[PDB]
RNA sequence: AAUCCCCCGUGCCCAUAGCGGCGUGGAACCACCCGUUCCCAUUCCGAACACGGAAGUGAAACGCGCCAGCGCCGAUGGUACUGGGCGGGCGACCGCCUGGGAGAGUAGGUCGGUGCGGGGGA
RNA sequence: CACCUCGAUGUCGGCUCGUCGCAUCCUGGGGCUGAAGAAGGUCCCAAGGGUUGGGCUGUUCGCCCAUUAAAGCGGCACGCG
RNA sequence: GCGGUCGCCUCCUAAAAGGUAACGGAGGCGCCCAAAGGUCCCCUCAGGCGGGACGGAAAUCCGCCGGAGAGCGCAAGGGUA
RNA sequence: GCGCUGACUGGGGCCUGUAGAGCACUGAUAGGGCUAGGGGGCCCACCAGCCUACCAAACCCUGUCAAACUCCGAAGGGUCCCAGGUGGAGCCUGGGAGUGAGGGCGCGAGCGAUAACGUCCGCGUCCGAGCGCGGGAACAACCGAGACCGCCAGCUAAGGCC
């Protein structure tokens, strides 16, 4: 459930050299700040696997401090695919947009033996405040027959917060 | 054979194979998928005798992606050569690939199934590939 | 149709074109000689 | 045989003295094609939307938006 | 200050440019150092041959 | 509806003018009063002012604009001004705004 | 005179001023509005354009505000590319140095600013 | 393609004389066989030697007759005036 | 040789000034208009949707939305409410 | 003859639409949804008419491509100003030419087959005319380097040191 990693801080010290140096090059921003950060590649891996844009990584860092940070970007350099920069969103409490994963919980729902499952996302954006983070959403829908789509306020909607819209979607359908 | 419908030009220049990059090259439809190593024109033939190494694994079962399309058109002359007089005489059409692009990508598949399929369908390409799964880094957009 | 425009005596004056067979008439237009100023200019041969 | 082969000549088009050149009446100063360039200060345009210094002086470029590229010729030579 | 310019590998073979630049410091030959002050435009030169020369700064 | 007839016609007949490169005399008449005032451009800067407004006068507009008019020369000659522009804007040259421009020459000429 | 606020002109920046939604203004300005005798008008129509007005309304228009759904603007980091210097690969092509450095995208930003002149307030 | 040769590098085929290559036609040695034996198939090793006489056509080549262990394929200015 | 071609305009090739080649990729011209010309005064598109007799995918009419994708005599480009 | 104006360099303005990238236009284009038209399978034959595991408008999600696409757009390049720059520099007038078969290599394209010691342009270089010297076994053009003469003196370059 809690993500911690590490970070450190940079000024000079080209990214060539860094990411040379096993250690994979960033920034850390919000509305209040801007800074220059590296990771370890291989520390960094092991966690983005598993929090992946979904989670809250707390990052840590020197001077040690927490900050609540969300991932916002990757960039991978097509040739290797390995991540060659991340760029870390620190919370505060506004209300912010983000991708939260989608659980579908339940028997093929409707049209058993049988149908087509078809999700259409794995996750979804949703204006949330950073104290309460709905780490997944549960879709249950049993049904879901044949010619139903499932668009948005259908879905659960956590005690956190409302969604990013647009409210005429498609998630899961049967055809 | 896919080739496009409705060309605007036939006959364009060769170009060159520069740079590897600029999209496709990180697996947005699919449970896994072939990456190009080196830059290539890939030829509709190419590409058709991947797709079929593959829906023979699946015994017509699965779902596959593709997602390099040969919009280049490739000309030739006759045979009977001589230079001049003109350009002439396109045959197939190509998709340029270079490297760190995703083509094919298969889904609904068990792994090994998969991974066996993405490797024949790799032999009937000219270029080298990689085999690839899927990742928080394929995001989510 | 070349086009060549007298005008009144001492004949001198400019020309034209008309690629039309409109005007069919005597395709007569106001314009200036070169010794009096601006006389009728008819259009001849 | 290529029932290609032709192109017509260059017809050596655009910009004849840059900003804070010293014109003088007449210098032409933008050869072009369209409006792309609309005669400014002191500047006038010929039928071929071809833009000439009015007086003598030293031409300055503005770029005003939506309203457009505009070549001024800046007086007192 | 000033700055000590002096050829260490030929130019034939460099474009014209460069040779032109080895003019405007008056280098006519290899191994021959110069003395020249150290100003904005002299140093573009200087900078622009920078791989056929070696410089240090002097009095 | 985009960029009305009123303000086509408006910048179609305004356009013309700021060419030239006189001092503009401009003309704003509304339902009640008529106004006028004398700019010069690329100094973005008027000079000379006149309204029925300011004059507060009344008793039948065509007859009040020309008033207004030979009210703007008057002022206007006064600093040198000769020689100026006919903006008219808008309106028709005719009525009201022909009107003031028909009073107000002595000074400020040719129209 | 000045400073301020509101309105009317009229410029400049040229969407951070825009669309949409809400709210608000009639004393004054402005509009709509009252008429069509008169000037002048609409390939028919005072719709428009024009004149003479002043009963009414700020409904429309406009002006002023508020909201970020849209639109528009948009870093910082990092890449691509690259002027100059060097390497590597049969090749397609790749890499290093030094200097320059996008585009998209992320954070954000914005429901304008401002000049001259009027009219009115203080 | 147009690089030496147009102040000349004679051009097909035959004949004579060969020599080399091995991607081996035969002979020798092998593995596998859907190899009972005999006889094949296929692939590996191997260039020492061998590799016929006729009909037809200028022919190379090919077809055919009669044989054979076999009737090898190439190169040498399509070897050699 | 045969075939094609031969002047002019537009675009790309053309490497962000200009210029730039090939029997490189594609198209056009050898006219036209007495209004399709000058000027002054007005007017603003295509398209979509709703409405409306004969009216249909589109004849004309009305409403709203539409910043230019329409039009500019003809090819393309640039331009342009 | 003029005589500081030259190549190159510094700063400053202006100009441009390529590399890259993008999909707003022109086209191409993968997967999905939603939907006109429709193949139809057919319910009737009167308007009807339900379904699409085929086409396929628009439209929305996801994902791409383009010399003759561009909402964007580098590095550079060009030009003017001001400075450095005295150079087998520059400008003006004249006399004399020769040349108008180029070649290789690098880089950028076209043609070709992402062939050619191929062909055609661009920017650079060398051979040409440096088949004089050193390196690369030998070798116009690759690396080194511009040979006025002499020396039984020194230091180096490339490449080398059994
Ligand atoms: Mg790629
Ligand atoms: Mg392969
Ligand atoms: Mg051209
Ligand atoms: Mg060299
Ligand atoms: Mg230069
Ligand atoms: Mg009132
Ligand atoms: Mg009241
Ligand atoms: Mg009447
Ligand atoms: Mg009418
Ligand atoms: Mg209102
Ligand atoms: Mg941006
Ligand atoms: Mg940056
Ligand atoms: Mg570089
Ligand atoms: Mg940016
Ligand atoms: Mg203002
Ligand atoms: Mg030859
Ligand atoms: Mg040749
Ligand atoms: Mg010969
Ligand atoms: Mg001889
Ligand atoms: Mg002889
Ligand atoms: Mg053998
Ligand atoms: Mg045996
Ligand atoms: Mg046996
Ligand atoms: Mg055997
Ligand atoms: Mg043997
Ligand atoms: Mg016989
Ligand atoms: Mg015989
Ligand atoms: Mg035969
Ligand atoms: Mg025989
Ligand atoms: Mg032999
Ligand atoms: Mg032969
Ligand atoms: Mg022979
Ligand atoms: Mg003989
Ligand atoms: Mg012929
Ligand atoms: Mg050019
Ligand atoms: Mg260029
Ligand atoms: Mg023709
Ligand atoms: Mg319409
Ligand atoms: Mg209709
Ligand atoms: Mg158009
Ligand atoms: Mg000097
Ligand atoms: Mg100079
Ligand atoms: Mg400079
Ligand atoms: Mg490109
Ligand atoms: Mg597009
Ligand atoms: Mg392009
Ligand atoms: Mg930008
Ligand atoms: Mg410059
Ligand atoms: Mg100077
Ligand atoms: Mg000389
Ligand atoms: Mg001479
Ligand atoms: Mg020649
Ligand atoms: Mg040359
Ligand atoms: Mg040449
Ligand atoms: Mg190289
Ligand atoms: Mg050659
Ligand atoms: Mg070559
Ligand atoms: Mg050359
Ligand atoms: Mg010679
Ligand atoms: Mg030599
Ligand atoms: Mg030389
Ligand atoms: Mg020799
Ligand atoms: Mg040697
Ligand atoms: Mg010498
Ligand atoms: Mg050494």
């Amino acid at each position: 459930m809690e993500y911690r990693l590490k970070a450190y801080y940079r000024e000079g010290e080209k990214p060539s050299a860094l990411r040379r140096a096993g250690k994979l090059p960033g920034v850390m921003y919000n509305r209040h700040l801007n800074r220059k950060v590296y990771v370890d590649l291989v520390e960094f891996d092991k966690v983005f696997r598993q929090a992946s844009i979904h989670h809250v990584i707390v990052l840590e860092l020197p001077d040690g401090q927490s900050l609540p940070t969300l991932v916002r970007q990757v960039n991978l350099d097509k040739r290797r695919r390995r991540p060659e920069h991340v760029d870390f969103f620190v919370l505060s409490d506004e209300p912010v947009e983000m991708y939260v994963p989608l659980r579908f919980v339940g028997t093929p729902a409707g049209v058993r033996a049988g149908g087509v499952l078809q999700e259409i996302h794995r996750d979804i954006l949703v204006k949330v405040s950073p104290r309460n983070i709905p780490e997944f959403i549960e879709v249950d829908v049993s049904g879901l027959e044949i010619g139903d789509s499932l668009h948005a306020s259908d879905l659960k909607l956590p005690p956190g917060v409302e969604l990013a819209v647009s409210p005429e979607e498609t998630i899961a359908a049967v055809v | 054979m896919l080739m496009p419908r409705r060309m605007k030009y036939r006959k364009q220049q060769r170009g060159r194979l520069k740079g590897a990059t600029k999209g496709g090259d990180y697996v947005a439809f699919g449970d896994y998928g072939l990456v190009a190593l080196e830059p290539a024109w890939i030829t509709a033939q190419q590409i058709e005798a991947a797709r079929v190494a593959m829906v023979r694994h699946f015994r017509r079962g699965g779902k596959i992606f593709i997602r390099i399309f040969p919009d280049k058109p490739y000309t030739k002359k006759p045979l009977e050569v001589r230079m001049g007089k003109g350009k002439g005489n396109v045959e197939g059409y190509v998709a340029v690939v270079k490297p760190g692009r995703v083509m094919f990508e298969v889904a609904g598949v068990t792994e090994e199934q998969a991974m066996e399929a993405l490797r024949i369908a790799g032999h009937k390409l000219p270029i080298k590939t990689k085999i690839v799964r899927r990742d928080a880094y394929d995001e989510a957009q | 149709l070349l086009l060549e425009c007298t005008e009144c005596k001492r004949r001198n004056y400019a020309t034209e074109k008309n690629k039309r067979n409109t005007p069919n008439k005597l395709e007569l237009r106001k314009y200036c000689p070169w010794c009096r100023k601006h006389t009728v200019h008819r259009e001849v041969k | 045989s290529t029932r290609n082969g032709r192109d017509s000549q260059a017809k050596r088009l655009g910009v004849k003295r840059y900003e804070g050149q010293v014109v003088r009446a007449g210098n032409i100063l933008v050869r072009q094609r369209g409006t792309r360039f609309k005669p400014g200060k002191n500047v006038g345009m010929g039928r071929d939307f071809t833009l000439f210094a009015l007086v003598d002086g030293v031409v300055e470029f503005q770029d005003r938006g939506r309203l457009g590229r505009y070549v001024h010729v800046r007086p007192l030579a | 200050p000033r700055l000590k310019v002096k050829l260490v590998k030929s130019p034939i073979g460099y474009p014209k440019d460069q040779k032109a630049a080895l003019k405007a410091l008056g280098l006519r030959r290899l191994q021959q150092e110069r003395v020249l002050e150290d100003t904005p435009a002299i140093r573009g030169n200087v900078e622009k041959v920078a791989h056929l020369v070696r410089v240090e700064v002097v009095e | 509806a985009r960029l009305t007839a009123y303000e086509r016609r408006k910048f179609r007949v305004r356009n013309r003018i700021k060419r030239t490169g006189r001092l503009r005399l401009s003309v704003f008449r509304s339902l009640k009063h008529i106004y006028a005032q004398i700019i010069d451009d690329e100094k973005g800067v008027t000079l000379v002012s006149a309204s029925s407004l300011a004059l507060k006068l009344k008793g039948n507009k065509t007859e009040v604009a020309r008033q207004v008019g030979r009210a703007l020369a008057e002022k206007a000659l006064a600093l040198g001004i000769k020689q100026v522009a006919f903006d008219r804007g808008p309106y028709k040259y005719h009525g009201r705004v022909k009107a003031l421009a028909e009073g107000a020459r002595e000074g400020g000429l040719e129209f």
